[PDB]
DNA sequence: GGTGTTGTATTACGGGCTC
DNA sequence: GGTGTTGTATTACGGGCTC
DNA sequence: TATTTGTTG
DNA sequence: TCGACGAAATATAAAAATTTAAAACTAAGAGAAA
DNA sequence: GAGCCCGTAATACAACAAAATCCAACAAATA
DNA sequence: GAGCCCGTAATACAACAGATTTTTTCTCTTAGTTTTAAATTTTTATATTTCGTCGA
């Protein structure tokens, strides 16, 4: 269907999400704040071709941003 | 008690035999005891937390054989104060702090014997409430939503207060034979002995007559001109008004889906009037469990659920709309009573944005997205980001602002800002309000937002949706107004 | 006329001791 | 957290009689 | 004479 | 070892102009399980 | 002990245990 | 009674009762499609970062 379709992306969009926010240790409201910028990304006719870890740490600096924090752009690209 | 000496010649130590193994002279012809004991003791039990003369072993004395009449007759004697009350109240008294292992048979047994002493002589052949004098009610202007169902029937308790909302799937085909099926299909609670649903003269209850024949119940749909004293025509006209709200609202997964959160939103809310909220009213117990969990969408196995999950906590809703009816404030303090607004807080503003013109029959009240603050001139000029700052398209007098846009919990959807959002997002609407009359850009309300935002749509993209019922009811709300 | 029937853990009952 | 459960013929146990 | 159609381990 | 300068990297707004992923989005295919 | 009537009233015993296709193969019914 | 060991030996309890495909959603897994945005050039003034070099 098509919410079917929605479901498994969100999850994988989930799943990367918390893996990057394993490492750069981030409340949990910033990363549902993160979701939804995501998801309204997606409704946005989300950018195509671009690679999965530069739009979920936009998603994850703009969460963070959002409310006064300390995670500075380094620290999203320490790999 | 009676005394703090229990007889050991009974069951009570033979139970506590279990594992401590005091002694054995049960009875005389004790084949019900042993067996007894084995079976309830063994199999499941293993319960009695052994005390030195005591019978606590629970919160209650395990009364023996031979000191349960006395207890009984000390307990029900009026003269000794006991009352000689009835069954229901003398067994819920008499087991905070008593077993009485087979209590309801000798109870019964007790009962049955003593009614020769006390005989009652109530009367036994031949007055309201509680679904005896019921009403139900149709609704008039319906969208098709998806499927045809285009009809709402709400049944109103007369005493209760408890409403229903049922029967939507047609406003005639469901009318004629399938209304008493539908009657029959909520008529599982039970079958009222007189309906006065007052709608209109009808061939029904011609076949209702025939299914209560068919059954025994002697029920009565006479409904013959109106009950109307004071009330339930209040009653009915503050119905229909949250039910066209409903109308006014949820394009798609309609109102046919969520009525019954509707229904109990509703009868979970306190009457105000007269007494307490319609679940317990006439049932007495269960909490609404207002909590639904709208967070933790990280958290989330399903994510569809979890947005459904927020769309039900729409509940604020209803229940604003109701407190706000249930309607009115202080004359002439409308002037005053805009106020200081801090710079940070976002702010709406009225038509004027840039271009002030002539709306199309306006009922948007506001007609535009909010805005933030940064600085103040005076009392009476705010400075507010809209366009660049050419011919002075920074600025409006206090009367043009206004200040909440608030509650996201009540409110899930964000705002829609490109058109390729707005192609994606086109097929979730609630209600369409007026062509803007520049040259053709439509005005419209999404679903899951505040009535007070407002969303631009143009023709591009308002060729992928049903419209048809859009500006159907554009039409017929022009018709209204002019 | 022709219409259930054994394998299996599980448990109950006698010789021999303490009485 | 999460793990059987009542409808049904059938049969067993007290008041009242004979003792 | 081939294609069916009742019932039964 | 503090000062003095050179210089690529970005934005930037367009017109463009060949290759490269690339991640939503369908659609089998198995595996559940009353 | 010994049994009987009668009136309640407990009492193990089995049914809910997804539903419905045929498989292979006897013999009836036409046309 | 009261139990115990051990050695036989009865003892109710349950399996054989035609077996297989479907029926209706769901939920990972894994391969194919589609829309779209992006890798090297001019370039233009602006500014800050980070090397990179040089000097007394």
């Amino acid at each position: 269907s098509a919410l079917e379709s929605r479901e498994a992306t969100l999850n994988n969009a989930r799943r990367k999400l918390r893996a990057v926010s394993y490492a750069l240790h981030i409340p949990e409201y910033i990363t549902d704040a993160a979701f939804q910028w995501y998801k309204l990304a997606l409704a946005n006719n989300f950018v195509q071709g671009r690679r999965s870890q530069n739009v979920i740490a936009s998603c994850l600096y703009v969460a963070c941003r959002k409310e006064k924090t300390h995670h500075m752009l380094i620290d999203f690209s320490s790999r | 008690y009676y005394k703090s000496d229990p007889l050991c010649s009974a069951v009570l130590i033979h139970m506590k035999e279990l594992t401590q193994h005091n002694v054995t002279p049960e009875d005389m012809s004790a084949f019900r005891s042993y067996q007894k004991k084995l079976e309830l003791s063994e199999t499941f039990r293993k319960n009695y937390s052994l005390e030195d003369e005591m019978i606590y072993y629970q919160d209650r004395l395990v009364v023996p054989i031979k000191q349960q009449n006395a207890v009984m007759r000390l307990y029900h004697d009026h003269t000794l104060f006991g009352g000689h009350f009835g069954v229901t109240v003398t067994l819920a008294k008499i087991s905070p702090i008593y077993y009485w292992p087979k209590l309801q048979h000798s109870i019964i047994q007790y009962i049955r014997t003593c009614v020769q002493c006390q005989l009652i002589k109530s009367h036994r052949p031949r007055a309201e409430g509680r679904w005896l004098d019921i009403s139900m009610d149709f609704v008039t202007g319906l969208p098709p939503t998806s499927n045809n169902l285009n009809m709402i029937l709400v049944v109103v308790d007369r005493f209760s207060k408890r409403a229903h909302f049922i029967a939507t799937r047609k406003t005639l085909d469901a009318t004629q034979l399938i209304d008493l099926l539908f009657r029959y299909i909520f008529s599982y609670h039970g079958f009222p002995r007189t309906i006065t649903s007052d709608r209109d003269v009808r061939m029904t209850a011609d076949k209702y007559q025939e299914l209560t024949k068919r059954l025994g119940i002697k029920s009565t749909m006479s409904s013959a001109n109106h009950p109307q004293t004071d009330g339930q025509s209040e009653r009915t006209i503050q119905t229909l008004n949250r039910l066209l709200r409903a109308y006014a609202s949820t394009n798609i997964q309609n109102w046919h889906v969520y009525l019954p959160q509707i229904e109990f939103v509703y009868n979970s809310t306190p009457t105000r009037t007269l007494g307490k909220s319609p679940f317990e009213i006439d049932l007495g117990y269960l909490p609404n469990t207002p909590a639904i969990k709208s967070d933790d969408e990280v958290n989330a196995r399903s994510f569809t659920a979890v947005e459904l999950a927020k769309h039900l906590k729409a509940l604020t809703i209803q229940t604003k709309e109701q407190l706000e009816h249930a309607e009115m404030e202080t004359n002439n303090n409308q002037r005053r009573k805009p106020l200081l607004l801090n710079i940070g807080d976002h702010v709406l503003v009225h038509r004027d944005a840039y271009f002030k013109k002539g709306a199309y029959m306006k009922v948007q009240q506001i007609y535009v997205g909010p805005f933030r603050v940064v600085k103040k001139i005076n009392d009476n000029a705010y400075e507010l980001d809209l366009n660049s700052h050419k011919k002075k398209h920074r600025v409006i007098n206090v009367q043009f602002l206004k200040k909440f846009v608030y509650r996201p919990d009540a409110y899930p959807k964000n705002k829609p800002i490109s058109s390729t959002e707005r192609i994606k997002r086109a097929h979730e609407v609630t209600a369409l309000i007026g062509i803007d009359t520049t040259h053709k850009t439509y005005l419209c309300h999404m679903q899951d937002v505040d009535p007070t935002l407002s969303v631009e749509y143009s023709e591009a993209e308002f060729c992928q949706i049903p419209e048809r019922t859009r500006r159907s009811i554009l039409a017929n709300f022009r018709q209204l107004y002019e």
